[PDB]
């Protein structure tokens, strides 16, 4: 396969627009890259990730998205919070896998680097896994907004504000759903 | 009307309980856009004291209190000490003049 | 960490307009639902407000003076300008000028009141006097 199509990968994607591929037919090690020690964060929930590869499957869904380190206990399993709500939200049946790894120094910029952008605002929550299509002005206050985004009517979130000397908290992580 | 209404002053002595008063209308304390309070050293920049009706900015002692009920709301602040000599002002947004109106404002001093 | 700072003339004569400045520093006024407003004190009087403007060119004037108020901005020198047309004695006052950090206090109602309550960052205040 080509795990290092999405590990040694060059652009990741931002949560609003988080990137999904299918995967089969192909050659993994899967011990290698769990045991690789490469990533800050590598949490199954379902399987076991302790050499439970044993198995070949059908198929293979990979969700990849930025978040901050911070924010990393709410993107997962039956998690609650502002981006699950608002942003991505994931069923708490996932049978799959987490793995994320801070990014900061190629996912930085000098100057800042605003290329990550998240929902701020929905009505509704997301009914599994769906990305950043839509993004228009919605109302989120008394009344219409007929344009410009403006007064109680506005857009999803802005930029992350991943400048290369931030906090961990404030660092960017790059992570990668398997299912 | 286009100012919050407070009595013109309250007063005690060090360690008392002085409370402010603070009389909108439909539109601002009433059906409006809720009461924030401000404490202000005469001549000197305000500072916000109180938000979101019952808010404290980082600093105030937890002994201010705000309260609203329909269009009247009051402030406390049980067990005045020497930092509480200062100018007190209530704010509130009101929908019928789409501004943002302040009361009247109390000074304190110790006695 | 935010600063403001009005500059101008004591004495503006009566009908007239006034431009006062207001450069800040530690935010863009070209941040996301920042604003630059407005306000003004009367001798021993109470707070009115006055004005604010938008990165996105929006702005707001009290209703009743809005022919009368004008606000403009330089992003390049965050800088915010408060002018004043048909002045009058009357409208003798100490002016203020402040910062609103984005929208409203996001937090709670996820800012779904118009503007949560107020602004942060208050400047020093200038004493405008008119007289003819």
């Amino acid at each position: 396969c080509p795990f290092g199509e999405v590990f040694n990968a060059t652009r990741f994607a931002s949560v609003y627009a988080w990137n999904r591929k299918r995967i089969s037919n192909c050659v993994a090690d899967y011990s290698v890259l769990y045991n690789s020690a490469s990533f800050s964060t590598f949490k199954c929930y379902g399987v076991s990730p302790t050499k439970l590869n044993d198995l070949c499957f059908t198929n293979v869904y990979a969700d990849s998205f930025v978040i901050r380190g911070d924010e990393v206990r709410q993107i997962a399993p039956g998690q609650t919070g502002k981006i699950a709500d608002y942003n991505y939200k994931l069923p708490d049946d996932f049978t799959g896998c987490v793995i994320a790894w801070n990014s900061n120094n190629l996912d930085s910029k000098v100057g800042g680097n605003y290329n990550y952008l998240y929902r701020l605002f929905r009505k509704s929550n997301l009914k599994p896994f769906e990305r950043d299509i839509s993004t228009e002005i919605y109302q989120a206050g008394s009344t219409p907004c007929n344009g410009v985004e403006g007064f109680n009517c506005y857009f999803p979130l802005q930029s992350y504000g991943f400048q290369p000397t931030n906090g961990v908290g404030y660092q960017p992580y790059r992570v990668v759903v398997l299912s | 009307q286009s100012v919050l209404t407070q009595p013109p002053s309250v007063s005690g002595a060090p360690g008392q309980r002085v409370t402010i008063s603070c009389t909108g209308t439909r539109s601002n304390i009433g059906a409006g856009h809720d009461v924030h309070w401000y404490q202000q050293l005469p001549g000197t920049a305000p500072k916000l004291l109180i938000y979101g009706n019952n808010n404290r900015p980082s600093g105030v002692p937890d002994r201010f209190s705000g309260a609203k009920s329909g269009t009247s709301a009051s402030l406390a602040i049980t067990g005045l000490q020497a930092e509480d000599e200062a100018d007190y002002y209530c704010q509130s947004y009101d929908r019928t003049l789409t501004s943002y109106v302040f009361g009247t404002g109390t000074k304190v001093t110790v006695l | 960490e935010v600063q403001l700072v009005e500059s101008g003339p004591g004495l503006v004569k009566p009908s007239e307009t006034l431009s006062l400045t207001c450069t800040v520093s530690g935010g863009s006024i070209s941040s996301s639902s920042y604003y630059w407003g407005w306000i003004r004190q009367p001798p021993g009087k109470g707070l009115e407000w006055i004005g604010s403007i938008y990165y996105r060119g929006s702005t707001y004037y009290n209703p009743s003076l809005k022919s009368r108020v004008t606000i403009s901005v330089d992003t390049s020198k965050n800088q915010f300008s408060l002018k004043l047309s048909s002045v009058t004695a009357a409208d003798t006052a100490v002016y203020y000028c402040a910062r609103h950090v984005r929208s409203a206090y996001y937090y709670g109602s996820g800012s779904y009141r118009d503007e949560g309550n107020w602004f942060d960052p208050w400047g020093q205040g200038t004493l405008v006097t008119v007289s003819s």
